């Protein structure tokens, strides 16, 4: 099956880039600073509520028209966008599952790639002008069906130990996240 | 003729520097991995799909997802990282003992042979545990990834043996 990413960045520019990666990444090469791999973080954001320049996570949608409501929240402003068609592979995480009760904005259904999403593993590409999708699917030549066809994304009960709630947060108590628990949480 | 290997190992061990000297030729600067990269190489007309999978403690419970398909384990090991050998060890033996894996035949690069401390090949079998390992092939490959030797020769290894 396939998930969805709206994001204003052109398909030469991902390419070019590799792929979908974190901004983690970037903040990695550019000041040493280590990427945030916990889930909770990635999901709440910053205290102001946005994306934390050392996210080491990609925000992805289950289905298309979710990704295009992303798109025409996010980048209402971009008089073009893509949506980037993407392969299931172990390293996505649906924030939801893993989260569970304690997703802090449930609403986002966020399937999330922990490291990023190579560009192999892109499918293809919408391209959205002023808001509509009136343009079939460009294939991603560079796609590799093989290395995806047979792996999945990954299951909830291997992403508990990513959540990441802060260590006084009561999840880290109750099952299923108190198996991880850090030490006094 | 393909090969499907997944290459595993603990954190800062080499297995993305290896990943991109055999697809580049090159020495890389590297992140930590948290999720994968993945590459094509082809050598002595073998093309070998190689899998590069994040070494974290936090992240080891995906490795298992990746197990499908594969036709070759490569584990790389720190050999100058004589704290971390034992744990090295442990995380091997639980790959290993996956149904999934049970005929994946086994190349280590015993890497960082350039360290003054390094431990050598016959230490790296001894401390791994591989002669408890009887039901398919293993074979210890010293190894620089930076440098780039050892690492066709485990290629050959996995080739020859397969
Ligand atoms: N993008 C989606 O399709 C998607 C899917 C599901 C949920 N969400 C939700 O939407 C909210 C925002 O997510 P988002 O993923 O768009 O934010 P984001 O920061 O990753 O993306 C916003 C924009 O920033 C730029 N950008 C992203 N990563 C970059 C990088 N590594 N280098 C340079 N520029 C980069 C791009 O222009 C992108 O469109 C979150 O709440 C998330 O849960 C988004
Ligand atoms: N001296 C020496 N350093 C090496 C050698 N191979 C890799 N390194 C270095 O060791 C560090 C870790 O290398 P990586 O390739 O990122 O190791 P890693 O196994 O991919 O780590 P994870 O992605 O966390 O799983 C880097 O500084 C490399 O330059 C080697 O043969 N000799
Ligand atoms: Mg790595
Ligand atoms: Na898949």
């Amino acid at each position: 099956d396939k998930l969805y990413r709206a994001d204003s960045r052109p398909p030469d520019e991902i390419k070019q880039s590799g792929g979908l990666m974190p901004r983690g990444q970037s903040e990695y090469f550019d000041r040493g600073t280590q990427m945030n791999i916990n889930l909770y973080d990635h999901a709440r954001g910053t205290q102001t509520g946005f994306v934390r320049h050392d996210d080491g996570y990609v925000s992805t949608s289950i289905s298309l028209r979710s990704a295009h409501l992303v798109g025409q929240t996010i980048l209402s402003g971009h008089s073009t966008y893509y949506i980037y068609v993407i392969a299931t592979a172990p390293n996505m995480f649906n924030v939801n599952d893993v989260l569970g009760a304690y997703s802090p904005h449930p609403d986002d259904q966020d399937v999330s790639a922990l490291g990023g999403i190579p560009y192999s593993q892109i499918y293809g590409w919408y391209r959205v002008h002023f808001g509509v999708l009136d343009e079939q699917l460009h294939r991603n030549r560079g796609y590799r069906d093989r290395y995806y066809s047979n792996l999945d994304i990954a299951p909830a009960a291997d992403g508990y130990g990513l959540a990441g709630f802060p260590p006084e947060h009561r999840a880290w108590r109750e099952e299923p996240w108190i198996h991880h628990a850090p030490p006094g949480s | 003729k393909e090969m499907r290997i997944l290459m595993l190992g603990l954190d800062a061990a080499g297995k993305t520097t290896i990943l991109y000297k055999l697809k580049l030729g090159q020495s890389v600067t590297t992140i930590p991995t948290v999720g994968f990269n993945v590459e094509t190489v082809t050598y002595k007309n073998v093309k070998f799909n190689v899998w590069d999978v994040g070494g974290q403690d936090k992240i080891r419970p995906l490795w298992r997802h990746y197990y499908t398909g594969t036709q070759g384990l490569i584990f790389v090991v720190d050999c100058a990282d004589r704290d971390r050998i034992d744990e090295a060890r442990q995380e091997l033996h639980r790959i290993i003992n996956d149904r999934e894996m049970r005929d994946a035949i086994i190349l280590i690069f015993a890497n960082k042979q350039d360290l003054p401390d390094a431990m050598k090949p016959h230490e790296i079998q001894e401390k791994l545990g591989l002669t408890r390992i009887r039901d398919r092939n293993w074979y210890v490959q010293p190894s620089c990834a930076t440098s780039g030797d050892g690492l066709y020769e485990g290629l050959t290894w996995l080739t020859s043996n397969y």
